[PDB]
C-alpha cells in the first residue's frame, strides 16, 4: 500500500555546495534552474516561494538537493525545490532524533539517535526526504507502516510538520528554514 | 564602344554586346566581356587576340559555342564562362588552352560535363569550378580525367543523381576541394575517394541530419587532409556523432569549422558508450561561428564534449548567443591556448563563472569583442583568475567610463578597446602593457604613462597634439590616422629615442611654411611614415585642400 512512498524515498539524492545556478529560455509553464556541478546540466524547478525568490538572477553561491524524478517535460536531469544559501561558515550542528513507533501488534516502542545538521540554511525538501530514508532503513517505514510525523521543533517554539501516510506536498520543498536553530526531532510512526 | 590601357587591358564590360566585338588585336593581354548579350560565338571571333592571357566572359548569355572557337587562344591563361547559359559542354573548345590555369564553367544549366572528358590537355589547370544549384545531377569518371593536381576544385550538385564510384580518386593532390550537396547520400562515396588528395575539404548546404556511417576500404598511407569545414549543415546529436567516426580516417586534421549550420532535434540520444567519439585525434583548432541551436532544452550531458575538446588548444565561437562558459567545462579545458568569444552575450555576471578558480588554465589569448560587458574595473577583476593571460580583446564593448584603480592578469601585455567609447583613460590601464589599442573612441588626449609600451593605435580619435613621448620612452610604433592633428613640428618627432613606425595619414592638416620649410629640410622622415604622402593631404587654406605634400 505504501509501495510508492518507499520508492520515492529510497531514490538516490544528490547534494552540491557553492553552485552557480541560472536561468533559460522559460520553455514551459514553470520556470527552471540549472546548475552544472559537473558534466550534468541539472534542472531543479521553482515552485512555492521559489517563484518569488528567484527571477532573472543569476545566482551564485547555492547549494542545492536533488532527487531525480519522472517528470511530464521528460527532462532526464529533473529535481524540484531544495535549493538554499551555502554555509558561511562550516556546521556541526548535533541535534536529538527521537523515534516512537506503535507496531503491528499494539506494541509501542521509544528510541533515540543522532541527526548531524551541517547547514546554516536547509530546505524542508532535505530534512522530509533523508529523515524517511533513515526512517524506511532502519525503521521499516511503509513497510507495515506508513502513518504517523515527523516533528521539526525550533529552539524558539515553532514547528515544521511532514505527515507520512503521503508525499510532501510539492510547494514545501522550496521552504527553508534555519539549520542552526533546529532544537530537536520527534518521529512518531503508527 | 570599349576601352583599353596602355598594358593590353581591354574593358568592354556592362556594354550591350550581342556578338564578340570586331577589331580585336594580338596586342590585348586581357578581355573583359562580362554582364553582356552575346548569345552566339564563332569560329573566327576570338582568332584575332592569339596573345590573350584573360578571358572573362561572366554572366553573358551565351548559349551557343563552336568547338574550335578558342584554337588560336594558346597562351590563355585565365577562362571564366561562369552564369552563362552554356547547356551542354564540348570536349573540343579545351583542346588548345594548353596554358590554362583557371576554368570555371559553373553556374550553366548543363546536366553533366559531356560524355566527353573535357580537361585531359589542360595540363597546367589549378583551378577548376563546375556545376549549379538545379540541374547537374551525374558525375562519371572520365569527368575528371587527366587531372592530376588542382589548388582549388569546387563542385556544385546540390542535385546529384548518380555519382560513378572511384571518380574523384584519379586527382592525385587537390589543396582545397569545396562541394555543394544538399543530403548525405552520397557523401561516404565521394569521401572515400579523396582521402588521398583533398587537404581541405569543405561542406555546403549539406542535410546531415539523416547521415549515418559505415567503414571505409583502409587504404596503404594517411590522408593529407589538415582542415575539414562544415558550411550550412544541418545535424542532429546522433548524426554528430556518425561524422566523428569519420576522423580514423582523416588522422592529421587539424582543424575543424562549422559555420552557419543548424543543430536539431531535442538534447537527449543516450547511447552505449561504444558508439560514442571522445577523442578527437591531432584537431587542435575548432571553429564555430553562427551556430543555431533551436532547442536547447532537453540536452543534460556535457561530457561527451568533454573528451572532445579536451586536448584542443584554439577554440573560436562567434556569433552564436553565446553567454555562458560553464565552470566546470572552463576547467576541463586543459590544454586551451586561444578562445574568441566574439559577438556574443557575455556580460560580468556570467563571465565570473566562465573564468572562475581553474578555469582555462594554459589560456594565453583571450578574445570579447562585441559582448554585453559594461565594466572594465570588474572584468580585469574577474580574469584573475587567468594566470598565463598574455593577449585581451574586449574592443567593441559599451564600458562605462574607467576607474583610477584596476587589476589585471600579471603578464597582460596586449589590451585593445579599440570602439569602447571611452573619453579618457585612466590609470587603471596597467604599466605591464606593451601594445594598446584605443582606436575609434573619442579621447581628446593620452597622458598614461606606459614604461612598457611598444606599439599604441588611437586612430580615429580626437587628439589635437600627438602625445608626450616621455610617456613611452620605447614606442615602436604610433598609428594615429583619421584624428586632429594638423602639425608635427621636428621636435616632437625627434622626442620619441626610439619610434620607428607613424601613421599620421588621413588627417586634416594645417598647411604652413613654419612646416613645409621642415617637409623639405628632411624627406628623410619619409621612411618613419607609412603611406606618405600618399594619405597625407591638406584641409587649409581651401587653395591648397586636398592637395598633397
Ligand atoms: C568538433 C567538436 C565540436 C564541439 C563543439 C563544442 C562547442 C559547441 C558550441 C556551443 C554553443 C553555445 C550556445 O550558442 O550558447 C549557449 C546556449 C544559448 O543558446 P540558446 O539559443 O539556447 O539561448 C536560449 C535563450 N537564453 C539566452 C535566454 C538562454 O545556452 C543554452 O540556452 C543552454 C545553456 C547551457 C550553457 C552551457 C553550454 C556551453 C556553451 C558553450 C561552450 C563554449
Ligand atoms: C582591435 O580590435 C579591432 C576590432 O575589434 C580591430 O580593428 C578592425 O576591426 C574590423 C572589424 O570591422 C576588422 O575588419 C579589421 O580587420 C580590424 N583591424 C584593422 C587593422 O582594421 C583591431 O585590428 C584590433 N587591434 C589589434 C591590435 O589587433
Ligand atoms: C600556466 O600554463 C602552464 C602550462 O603548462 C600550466 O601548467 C599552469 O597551470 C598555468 N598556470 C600557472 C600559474 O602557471
Ligand atoms: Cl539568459
Amino acid at each position: 500500500k505504501y509501495e510508492d512512498l518507499r520508492a520515492y524515498y529510497t531514490k538516490p539524492s544528490f547534494e552540491f555546495e557553492k553552485q552557480f545556478g541560472f536561468m533559460l529560455k522559460p520553455w514551459t509553464t514553470v520556470r527552471f534552474m540549472n546548475v552544472i556541478p559537473n558534466r550534468f546540466i541539472y534542472k531543479i524547478a521553482l515552485v512555492g516561494k521559489d517563484e518569488k525568490k528567484y527571477k532573472d538572477g543569476p545566482y551564485d553561491n547555492i547549494d542545492v538537493f536533488i532527487v531525480l524524478e519522472d517528470n511530464k517535460y521528460q527532462l532526464k536531469k529533473y529535481s524540484v525545490g531544495g535549493i538554499t544559501k551555502t554555509n558561511s561558515k562550516k556546521v556541526n550542528h548535533k541535534v536529538e532524533l527521537s523515534i516512537t513507533k506503535k507496531d503491528n501488534q499494539g506494541m509501542i516502542s521509544r528510541d533515540v539517535s543522532e541527526y548531524m545538521i551541517t547547514k546554516e540554511e536547509i530546505s524542508l525538501k532535505e530534512l522530509d526526504f533523508k529523515l524517511r530514508k533513515q526512517l524506511i532503513e532502519k525503521h521499516n517505514l511503509y513497510g507495515n507502516m506508513g502513518s504517523g510525523t515527523i516533528v521539526i521543533k525550533m529552539k524558539n517554539g515553532g514547528k515544521y510538520t511532514f505527515e507520512l501516510h503521503k508525499k510532501l506536498q510539492e510547494h514545501r520543498m522550496a521552504d527553508v528554514i534555519d539549520g542552526t536553530n533546529i532544537d530537536n526531532i520527534e518521529v512518531n510512526i503508527k | 564602344s570599349l576601352s583599353c590601357d596602355a598594358s593590353g587591358v581591354c574593358d568592354g564590360r556592362s556594354r550591350s554586346f550581342t556578338s564578340i566585338p570586331s577589331g580585336l588585336t594580338a596586342a590585348m593581354k586581357s578581355l573583359d566581356l562580362s554582364f553582356n548579350k552575346i548569345t552566339y560565338i564563332g569560329h573566327g571571333d576570338l582568332r584575332a587576340c592569339a596573345n590573350l592571357q584573360v578571358l572573362i566572359l561572366k554572366s553573358s548569355r551565351i548559349n551557343t559555342i563552336e568547338g574550335d572557337a578558342f584554337y588560336s587562344l594558346g597562351s590563355l591563361e585565365h577562362l571564366d564562362l561562369s552564369d552563362n547559359h552554356l547547356s551542354s559542354l564540348s570536349s573540343s573548345w579545351f583542346g588548345p588552352l594548353s596554358s590554362l590555369k583557371y576554368l570555371n564553367l559553373m553556374g550553366n544549366p548543363y546536366q553533366t560535363l559531356g560524355v566527353t572528358s573535357l580537361f585531359p590537355n589542360l595540363t597546367n589547370l589549378q583551378t577548376l569550378r563546375i556545376g549549379n544549384v538545379e540541374t547537374f545531377s551525374e558525375i562519371r569518371r572520365i569527368d575528371f580525367a587527366g587531372l592530376t593536381s588542382l589548388n582549388e576544385l569546387e563542385i556544385k550538385a546540390l542535385s546529384l543523381r548518380n555519382y560513378q564510384s572511384q571518380s574523384l580518386k584519379s586527382i592525385r593532390d587537390i589543396h582545397h576541394l569545396t562541394l555543394h550537396l544538399s543530403e548525405s547520400a552520397f557523401l561516404l562515396e565521394i569521401f572515400a575517394d579523396i582521402l588521398s588528395s583533398v587537404r581541405y575539404l569543405e561542406l555546403r548546404d549539406t542535410n546531415l541530419a539523416r547521415f549515418q556511417f559505415s567503414p571505409l576500404p583502409v587504404d596503404e598511407v594517411s590522408s593529407p587532409m589538415k582542415k575539414l569545414a562544415f558550411r550550412g549543415s544541418v545535424l542532429t546529436d546522433e548524426s554528430f556523432n556518425e561524422l566523428l567516426k569519420l576522423l580514423r580516417y582523416i588522422l592529421e586534421l587539424s582543424e575543424v569549422e562549422f559555420d552557419d549550420c543548424t543543430l536539431n532535434g531535442l538534447g537527449d540520444f543516450n547511447p552505449s558508450e561504444s558508439d560514442v567519439v571522445s577523442e578527437l585525434g591531432k584537431v587542435e583548432t575548432v571553429t564555430i561561428r553562427r551556430l543555431h541551436i533551436p532547442q536547447f532544452y532537453l540536452f543534460y550531458d556535457l561530457s561527451t564534449v568533454y573528451s572532445l575538446l579536451e586536448k584542443v588548444k584554439r577554440i573560436t565561437v562567434e556569433n552564436s548567443k553565446v553567454f555562458l562558459v560553464p565552470c566546470s567545462f572552463s576547467q576541463h579545458l586543459k590544454s586551451l591556448e586561444f578562445l574568441d568569444l566574439s559577438e556574443n552575450l557575455m556580460v560580468e555576471e556570467y563571465l565570473k563563472n566562465s573564468a572562475c578558480k581553474g578555469a582555462w588554465p594554459s589560456l594565453q589569448t583571450l578574445v570579447l569583442s562585441q559582448n554585453h560587458l559594461r565594466s572594465m574595473q570588474k572584468t580585469g577583476e574577474i580574469l584573475l583568475t587567468l594566470k598565463n593571460l598574455t593577449s585581451l580583446d574586449i574592443s567593441r564593448n559599451t564600458f562605462h567610463p574607467m576607474p583610477d584603480s584596476c587589476q589585471w592578469p600579471e603578464k597582460m601585455r596586449f589590451l585593445n578597446l579599440s570602439s569602447t567609447g571611452i573619453r579618457v583613460v585612466k590609470t587603471c590601464i596597467p604599466q605591464t602593457l606593451e601594445v594598446l589599442d584605443v582606436s575609434n573612441n573619442n579621447l581628446d588626449s593620452f597622458s598614461l604613462f606606459l614604461p612598457r609600451l611598444q606599439e599604441l593605435y588611437i586612430s580615429r580619435n580626437k587628439l589635437k597634439t600627438l602625445p608626450d613621448a616621455s610617456l613611452f620612452p620605447v614606442l615602436l610604433v604610433m598609428k594615429i590616422r583619421e584624428n586632429a592633428v594638423s602639425t608635427f613640428s621636428k621636435d616632437q618627432l625627434g622626442s620619441f629615442p626610439k619610434l620607428e613606425t607613424l601613421e599620421a595619414g588621413d588627417n586634416h592638416f594645417v598647411c604652413s611654411c613654419e612646416l613645409l620649410s621642415f617637409t623639405m629640410e628632411t624627406p628623410a622622415l619619409a621612411q618613419i611614415l607609412v603611406d606618405w604622402p600618399d594619405s597625407y593631404l591638406c584641409d587649409s587654406p581651401p587653395r591648397l585642400h586636398g592637395h598633397r605634400l
